[PDB]
């Protein structure tokens, strides 16, 4: 038959089930797979089937659009009853896969075919009853990850009052099979599994955790579970933030109806595919902008507008969100990328509300409080699992915000020992563990923004900063930059900086209407900012993945002999432990400056502002009768 | 074979239709609108309920409201097939009410095992809550022995295989296969609320209460808000009874056990000028 | 049918002749002798003589491997009788391992050869090999040799036999934790761990923390909705190429050979020469001598970095990491001695009390780096004195003491 | 990609099997061992450093000179044809140049016939191109953002295959050698092949082979070779063909508008039948929600504007009434929500629609504009 599969007579489910409506369409998905219509491409599935014979894989993807054009219902029915075409289109793979490689079944027994570019996209906080049995396609975060084991696929018993086996079950995993009646006795006896004829697929459950920085307001991380099926194991690792396209099924049947008051369930997602992607009309606009003269004073004044001044401490905020170049050198070593601002400072200068800003304007952020934090808490909790009874480990603060930033307000304030496992974090970006036999490593790369306060709460000028914090000079070491506050006062210092903020409160005070607003928005935005602040979170994203600056050792004089400038003056100084590790950050930084201007090399010109910012630190963080000495010895830089 | 019928019941939907198709149509407004929105429950204010025959329909409702809801379900959606069968559709029947604007709001102080069955309004402190899930509103079975099938099997507060199949042909009797397409569930939420602090006198200890939340009433909750919910008493059996002193029934030996719960169907918490003005008089 | 795979294997023993003697006869012979009920077989031999036994061995072993105890105790007792129990069998291959984290479901049922650690042990268990029953009703009497009891009587109701204890066999039992290489492991992921059983002579030849090359059956057995946990029947543990050894000894050779290899040291550095000598020495340690009395000196060089941050003393450590063969890395915050050194712990597959090693147990026989040191707790500190100064570690937990070797 | 070596590969019996069986699977392949290539070495090496393009040379209309484009980059490209019907009398300025040409027209005109003889089955043009009857198209990029080029001829020869996108190609010691579109055209379906992505400012010299361009297109058409790359380069070079084919050039770019909406048809068919199913009821969803949606189906931006070309060329594809909350809405107009059957109908009476408006504006003697516009939603 053709085109008779329209009818609709009842619930989709009544009509694809019938064997004539199945022969049918399968006969319909046959001639998709041999042909397509893609032009100068020519029928590519046929290459896709033709190549995945050649790697020896079971993984043929499907975009959706493809099936969407060509095929009207017999893509819809994959919307409505995913499992049963998905049953049928694996054996249709299976037939056309053995046109190009035959005896395909000889050494593979099924092709797990996947669903890819499914245009509706869900959170983990909109699944409802509506959605049950559909295909769904959710974004994640991986937190916890259990093992790999064994699970049925297709189930045969044998009777205990007979020699007879009974037929094949297909284990859905949702309810562990118990038949009542053998087919021989009709007799309600015992039964068992016939291992020995029995087949078996891998299993293994993972847990989906929503993005840091898409938890709504005031609420606890919602999070599913996932059931990665058919060599989709091991696809991702705990910290990878993944999309998968999946069915979400009911499958917790058992004691929960009595345990627990009245009959209930707990949902999970089935998944068919995952993946761990820019248009040109964000490109183009990109390149736009980075052609502006003078880009990087541009992105510096639009790091949180509302605030006045701090412009040297502002610059240190706009450097570590674009970051620098992770070079593994050579595999055999590495360096770390990212960023590290410790803010430091008299109450009543902001260093903690800039950290309420990076939270809102990196990709991945994780806030944290000093005395509100643990050490377990922050590098990695030990779990049982609940299915295994094995010893699991979840991921914390550090661990969320690989690729990202972590932001931690009251550095000082915390216990000794919860400020001790940060150490690890900023030099090796990893978490390492040795706790109830898990012996591992995890990745942890994120930049660390630290806000504190002094001893007494005031910032004493007359003495070193090494004198001024309860801090030491390794915990002050992993740091690249320091931003030194002072609430000195002056009138003139005091009027611009209060007519700046009681403006700021006149503007964020509140006063196709949303098209209407929306223009407002934006509109205050470039009475304060020379950037939209949504393209700049783009473009900081752009900058992360594709902007990666080389170096040419041209300025090495200018470098080297800053670095050895600097190291003289601190011989006999109370002042910051000025090593090798500083000297990083002045090339890193310069990085940041060249990949904010999406250039690939790293100029002249980059690490004179690279320099100016780096050596400014050191001289500022001086005492007062040193400081004005050390203004006029590095006039050159 | 007749069975029972519960005139008191009977005349209560006659009564209920009657008062749906002749409140000014609001209510049916309403109905339109869930089937513009693609909604599942309906809500009713107590008071518009108790307008009708000088509130005693409200009365008979409210004092035993666990066992007159079906009558009430089929009076409504006997009306949702009369104008908008469309909810009626799937890609089956899913359909609830939720009442609210009850007058008195009881404390968790204030428990008696005489308000079970009734409907009543309480106020409480939320401490912990509970991961919605979804619960077996409605079941059904195909057969065994043969391969008939057994629909709208409902299971009232427990697991409830069918107690025979219906065909005579067949003898099949507690062997039952567990339809999970053709079967329905709905959501669910356990609150734990607390009693609030201006409640419980000096020196007294405040108690603490478990409230059940299905249907889209649930997430409504969060910790540290003053929830009011809306609904009706049940009991659970209980397994922390054991060891206490006096004289405990049994059954015959079998245990009857049993501790207090409410469940509620609407969730509101207690918190724009003009919106506040227009609320008084 | 398969008294021509009993034939086959008598062949394979009797009559198979390499380096022009009867080795697997004598070898058989010399074990008798010993009293030793075991016979080791060579895998490679076995291809080599039979490739049509292979083929049944390798894809089906459910019925060869009672054919192969059966078929050897028939032999062994012949050429005890020719001279003057149920004779166990051991496999030894040298055929390609299959990895770990590629058992799947499709080598159920099929022999397959792994390598790893042993991370947890169990205590020895008695497991029936011949039974005598006596049914209750009637007295009557017969010999069974999973199994279970007859249901009814052979002359009774149901059930009617009962265990003749004074006429009957036992064999032990132990059941074996093994993972993975953690050096093969990338980061961001816990070693798998797998569980394995051995009996009689196979057993307590292996403590936690020994790294061995396993020869066995992939299985699984009942013990989520229908998750059977995965478990090996052990067949047999055992525990370079010319031009590389020409090559290595072509860099013994080398004139420059020590400074080559101070400065190979994390050449990504500068300077710093003697301590990377000194790492250098930590790499190769010393060599072990043995008192007269019997106590061991700890061959390790331990070496503490105590000097001002910022001088690469982080990356040093990581830098070994990546050069021992045996390498584990952990910081002195993030571990416990619980977690460093060893543990007892339940394992909840057997439902059995399983000593477990750490941190310190996993890193015998290799380098470890630990990372401020200074950070970590006395508690684990005086744990870490007796691995240092006796290179053994003493557990005392619940109700149970016991001491295990680290060369750490 | 393929590498044929003439250590190995270099007679007729030895190339044509090797090639033809490259070109049923593959559309590009490299030459290596080249007697050549040392010497083309040398030669790029004077080109690049020494004989820079003859800047002052200007452009034409037969698209042959040294044509000064963006970034200060500037094309040197000249057309050599053996039939004088065609006045490429802009011939190669630069002897280095023709050297590099001469040597890649030496053996890349047997590999021409090697190309034609291994896929195209017409008899009649086996020997299409030879040394008595050839065109070739000399370019040159020069610099004083990949660019997607199609040449049109049968057989494309780079001298040195480098930084060519299509995945990059990174074999310096090999010559490239890709398939045009005649070629695929005359091979009746049995060879394909895709455009390609290279540097526009790495000063690399190219070379493209078409049989006489006077030959047409095809037996089946009345339109010749030539008319093929003239539109290409119309379509390239819109600076160029303003001043010669104004109303050439918005004929022929107005062909990429029709596939825009016609796409965006077929996007919208996708997307409303989703959005039914989803859904109990058939209520409209307003026009905000669904195009982020149709913008991730589009892979790229579309906005309200875009949608209401729709209207314009069928008026009868949607119902698009204003919600109450003053927000548009998008809504499929068939009673019954959908049939397979009807979608492809509707799918085609959008094209029929589109395509004869699309002929009824390039009938229109007035100049073409190069989009279609947009429809106005009556307003309440
Ligand atoms: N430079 C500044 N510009 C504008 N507002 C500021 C500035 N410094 C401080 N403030 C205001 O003072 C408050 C400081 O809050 P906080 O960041 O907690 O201070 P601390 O520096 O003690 O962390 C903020 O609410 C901010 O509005
Ligand atoms: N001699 C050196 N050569 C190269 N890099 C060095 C040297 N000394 C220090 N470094 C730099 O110091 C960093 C490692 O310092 P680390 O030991 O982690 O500091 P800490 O002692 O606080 O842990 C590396 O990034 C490395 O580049
Ligand atoms: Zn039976
Ligand atoms: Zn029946
Ligand atoms: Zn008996």
């Amino acid at each position: 038959l053709e085109s008779l599969s329209n009818v609709k007579a009842n619930s989709y489910s009544e009509w694809i089930t019938q064997p004539n409506v199945s022969r049918t369409i399968a006969r319909e998905l046959k001639s998709f797979l041999l042909e397509y219509t893609d032009e100068t491409g020519r029928s590519v599935y046929g290459a896709r089937i033709r190549t995945l014979g050649e790697m020896n894989s079971e993984s043929l993807e499907v975009n959706y659009r493809h099936l969407a054009e060509s095929k009207a219902i017999l893509a819809l029915f994959l919307a409505k009853c995913p499992e049963e075409m998905l049953k049928i289109f694996d054996l249709v793979a299976m037939e056309a896969t053995e046109l190009h490689y035959p005896d395909y079944a000889r050494i593979h027994s099924e092709i797990h075919v996947r669903i890819s570019d499914f245009p509706t996209i869900y959170s983990l906080r909109e699944l409802r009853e509506s959605n049950l049995s559909s295909l769904v396609r959710v974004t994640g975060v991986v937190t916890r990850r259990t093992g790999v084991f064994p699970q049925l696929k297709y189930v045969k018993f044998n009777c205990l009052k007979c020699g007879s086996i009974l037929g094949p079950f297909f284990q859905d995993s949702n309810e562990e099979i118990r038949i009542s009646f053998c087919t021989n006795c009709k007799s309600k006896g015992p039964f068992r599994v016939n291992g020995e004829k029995t087949v078996y697929r891998n299993y293994q459950r993972v847990t989906l955790q929503e993005a840091p920085g898409t938890v709504p307001p005031g609420r606890l991380p919602r999070h599913r579970e996932v059931i990665l099926l058919a060599d989709l194991v091991d696809v991702s690792k705990p910290g990878e933030e993944v999309e998968v396209t999946g069915i979400y099924k009911n499958n917790y049947d058992g004691n929960l109806n009595a345990k627990n008051g009245f009959p209930v369930f707990a949902t999970i997602i089935e998944a068919n595919s995952i993946k761990r992607s820019w248009t040109e009309e964000e490109e183009r606009e990109f390149r736009k902008i980075s052609r502006d003269r003078g880009i990087i004073d541009k992105i510096i004044s639009s790091m949180a507008p509302s605030i006045y001044g701090h412009r040297d401490i502002k610059t240190a905020v706009a450097c570590s969100l674009f970051g620098g170049v992770p070079k593994n050198v050579n595999g055999k070593h590495s360096i770390r990328g990212d960023i590290n601002v410790l803010l430091l400072g008299d109450p009543g200068t902001a260093k903690s509300q800039i950290l309420k800003y990076v939270e809102k304007t990196a990709h991945r952020a994780v806030f944290a409080t000093g005395q509100g934090a643990s050490a377990v808490g922050l590098t990695a909790s030990v779990r049982k699992d609940p299915i295994t009874k094995e010893w699991t480990l979840e991921g914390g603060a550090l661990v969320l915000a690989d690729k990202g930033v972590c932001l931690i307000d009251e550095f000082d304030k915390m216990n000794d020992q919860d400020r001790t496992s940060i150490h690890e974090a900023m030099e090796q970006q990893s978490i390492s563990i040795s706790k109830a036999g898990i012996v591992t490593t995890l990745q942890a790369r994120c930049s660390i923004i630290a806000a504190a306060n002094p001893n007494g709460g005031r910032y004493n000028s007359t003495l070193p900063l090494a004198q001024n914090v309860s801090l030491t000079e390794p915990i002050l070491s992993r740091f690249d930059i320091l931003c030194v506050v002072r609430d000195l006062v002056d009138e003139e210092a005091d009027e611009r900086l209060a007519t700046f903020v009681v403006d700021s409160h006149v503007r964020s005070h509140p006063e196709n209407a949303r098209q209407r607003r929306l223009q407002r928005q934006r509109k205050k935005e470039e009475e304060i900012s020379p950037i939209p602040q949504e393209l700049l979170m783009k473009y900081i994203h752009y900058a992360r993945t594709k902007i990666y600056p080389k170096l040419h050792q041209m300025d090495m004089d200018k470098v080297s002999r800053v670095y050895a400038d600097l190291r003289r003056e601190s011989i006999s100084t109370g002042s910051f432990p000025i090593t090798v590790r500083h000297l990083e950050s002045i090339l890193r930084i310069a990085e940041s400056f060249a990949k904010m201007r999406l250039s690939e090399f790293v100029s002249s010109y980059d690490l004179d502002r690279a320099i100016k910012v780096v050596v400014d630190s050191f001289v500022d963080a001086q005492k007062v009768s040193v400081r004005r000495q050390l203004r006029r010895s590095f006039a050159i830089y | 074979v007749k069975k029972v019928d519960d005139v008191t019941g009977e005349k209560v939907r006659e009564a209920f239709e009657q008062f749906l198709e002749d409140f000014s149509k609001v209510y049916r407004a309403q109905i339109e609108f869930m089937k513009i929105y693609d909604l599942n429950t309906i809500y009713i204010d107590y008071q518009h309920l108790s307008m009708r025959e000088n509130g005693a329909l409200a009365m008979a409702i409210s004092e035993q409201y666990y066992r007159f809801l079906p009558f009430l379900q089929k009076g409504l959606r006997r009306v949702v097939r009369k104008y908008a069968p469309e909810l009626l559709n799937t890609s089956e029947r899913v359909f609830q009410i939720s009442f609210f604007n009850l007058p008195t709001v009881h404390r968790i102080r204030d428990i008696r095992s005489e308000k079970i069955g009734s409907l009543l309004s309480i106020s409480g402190t939320v401490t912990r809550t509970s991961e919605v899930r979804p619960e077996l509103y409605k079941a059904s079975f195909t057969c065994d022995m043969c391969r008939a099938i057994v629909d709208n099997v409902e299971q009232s507060f427990k697991y409830t295989e069918p107690t025979f199949c219906p065909n005579p042909s067949c003898e099949n009797r507690a062997f039952w296969t567990l339809n999970v397409t053709r079967s329905r569930f709905l959501d669910w939420q356990k609150v734990r609320i607390q009693e609030n602090a201006n409640e419980i006198p000096t020196g007294s200890m405040p108690r603490t209460l478990d409230v059940i939340l299905r249907g889209d009433s649930v997430e409504r909750a969060k910790p540290g808000d003053r929830c009011k919910f809306t609904g009706v008493e049940i009991v659970v059996p209980d397994v922390t009874q054991l060891g206490l002193p006096g004289v405990k029934p049994s059954s015959t030996v079998r245990d009857l056990t049993y501790k207090i719960s409410f469940l509620a169907c609407h969730v509101i918490s207690i918190g724009d000028q003009e919106v506040f003005l227009n609320s008084l008089s | 049918d398969n008294t021509e795979i009993i034939k086959s294997f008598k062949n394979f023993i009797l009559e198979f002749r390499l380096d022009s003697q009867f080795i697997y006869r004598d070898q058989l012979r010399n074990n008798i002798l010993v009293k030793n009920y075991s016979l080791t077989v060579n895998m490679e031999h076995l291809i080599g003589y039979n490739e049509d036994i292979y083929k049944k061995l390798s894809d089906e072993p459910s019925d060869i491997i009672p054919l192969f105890e059966t078929a050897i105790t028939q032999v062994a007792k012949r050429i005890s009788i020719l001279s003057r129990p149920t004779f166990q069998l051991i496999l030894n291959s040298n055929a390609n391992q299959i990895p770990l984290r590629d058992l799947d479901s499709e080598h159920v049922s099929k022999i397959v050869r792994l390598s790893g650690i042993i991370i947890s042990t169990s205590v020895l268990s008695s497991r029936a090999t011949y039974l005598s029953i006596m049914c209750r009703n009637c007295r009557h009497t017969t010999s069974i040799t999973t199994v279970s009891l007859p249901r009814s009587c052979l002359s009774c109701g149901p059930d009617p036999y009962i265990i003749i204890h004074e006429s009957s066999k036992f064999i032990d039992q132990q059941f074996l934790k093994l993972q993975e290489i953690p050096e093969l492991v990338p980061v961001g992921e816990m070693p798998r761990n797998l569980t394995m059983t051995c009996d009689r002579y196979l057993t307590n030849k292996v403590i936690p923390g020994t790294r061995v090359t396993i020869v066995g059956i992939y299985s699984i057995y009942n013990s989520g909705v229908a998750i059977r946990t995965p478990y090996i029947k052990i067949l047999g543990i055992q525990s370079f190429t010319e031009e590389e050894e020409e090559e290595f000894l072509q860099l013994s050779r080398n004139p420059k050979l020590y400074e080559i290899l101070t400065n190979s040291i994390a050449p990504s550095i500068f300077g710093n020469e003697d301590i990377k000598k000194a790492i250098v020495c930590l790499l190769m340690g010393g060599s072990k001598k043995i008192l007269p009395d019997g106590m061991r000196l700890r061959g390790d060089i331990n070496v503490l970095l105590l000097g001002d941050p910022g001088t690469a003393k982080s990356q040093l450590l990581k830098f070994v990491e990546k050069v021992s063969p045996i390498a584990v890395y952990t910081s002195g915050k993030g571990s416990s001695a619980a977690g460093l050194t060893a543990s007892v712990q339940r394992d909840p597959m057997t439902r059995e009390f399983y000593l477990e090693g750490g941190a310190m147990v996993l890193a015998d026989g290799g380098v470890v780096c630990i990372d401020e040191f200074d950070k970590m707790r006395d508690e684990d500190r005086v744990a870490i004195h007796e691995a240092m100064e006796q290179q053994t570690i003493s557990i005392a937990k619940a109700g149970i003491t016991t001491v295990l070797n680290s060369r750490t | 990609v393929p590498v044929i070596d003439l250590n190995r590969v270099s007679d007729e019996e030895q190339l044509l099997p090797v090639v033809r069986a490259i070109l049923l699977q593959h559309d590009t392949f490299l030459l290596k061992n080249y007697a050549n290539k040392a010497v083309l070495d040398a030669l790029l090496a004077g080109l690049t450093t020494k004989d820079l393009p003859d800047t002052s040379q200007g452009f034409d209309a037969n698209f042959t000179g040294t044509l000064p484009l963006e970034d200060d980059v500037w094309l040197e490209q000249y057309i050599f044809d053996t039939d004088p019907q065609l006045r490429f009398d802009r011939k190669c300025r630069n002897e280095s140049l023709c050297s590099i040409y001469s040597r890649l027209f030496k053996l890349g005109l047997f590999f021409a016939q090697l190309c034609v003889k291994s896929v195209v089955s017409s008899a009649e043009l086996q020997d299409c191109i030879s040394t008595s009857h050839y065109a070739t198209k000399l370019t040159r990029y020069f610099n004083d953002d990949y660019v997607t080029f199609l040449p049109t001829g049968v057989l494309t020869i780079f001298p040195c295959a480098k930084a060519i996108r299509y995945v990059s190609i990174d074999e310096p010691d090999c010559l490239l050698f890709h398939t045009g579109t005649l070629l695929a055209r005359w091979s009746q379906g049995m060879h394909t092949t895709s455009p390609l992505q290279i540097d526009p400012r790495a000063n690399i010299v190219s070379l493209t082979i078409w049989p006489p361009l006077t030959t047409p297109i095809s037996s089946k058409g009345e339109g010749t070779i030539a008319n093929h790359l003239l539109e290409q380069q119309i379509k390239a070079f819109p600076k160029v063909a303003q001043q010669y084919y104004p109303r050439e050039l918005s004929i022929l770019r107005l062909q990429d508008a029709m596939k825009f909406v016609k796409e965006l048809f077929t996007v919208c068919e996708t997307v409303l039948s989703l959005n039914a199913l989803s859904r109990s009821t058939g209520v409209p969803p307003e026009l905000h929600v669904l195009l982020p949606q149709i913008s991730s189906m589009m892979k790229r931006k579309i906005v309200q504007d875009d949608i209401l070309k729709l209207l314009t060329i069928w008026s009868d594809a949607y119902v698009v009434e204003l919600n109450s909350r003053g927000e548009l809405t998008m809504n499929l107009p068939k009673r019954d929500n959908l049939t397979t059957l009807t979608n492809k109908s509707r799918t085609l009476a959008f094209v029929e629609r589109a395509e004869s408006w699309y002929q009824q504006v390039i009938a229109s003697k007035d100049e073409i504009m190069t989009d279609v516009p947009a429809f106005k939603i009556n307003k309440r």
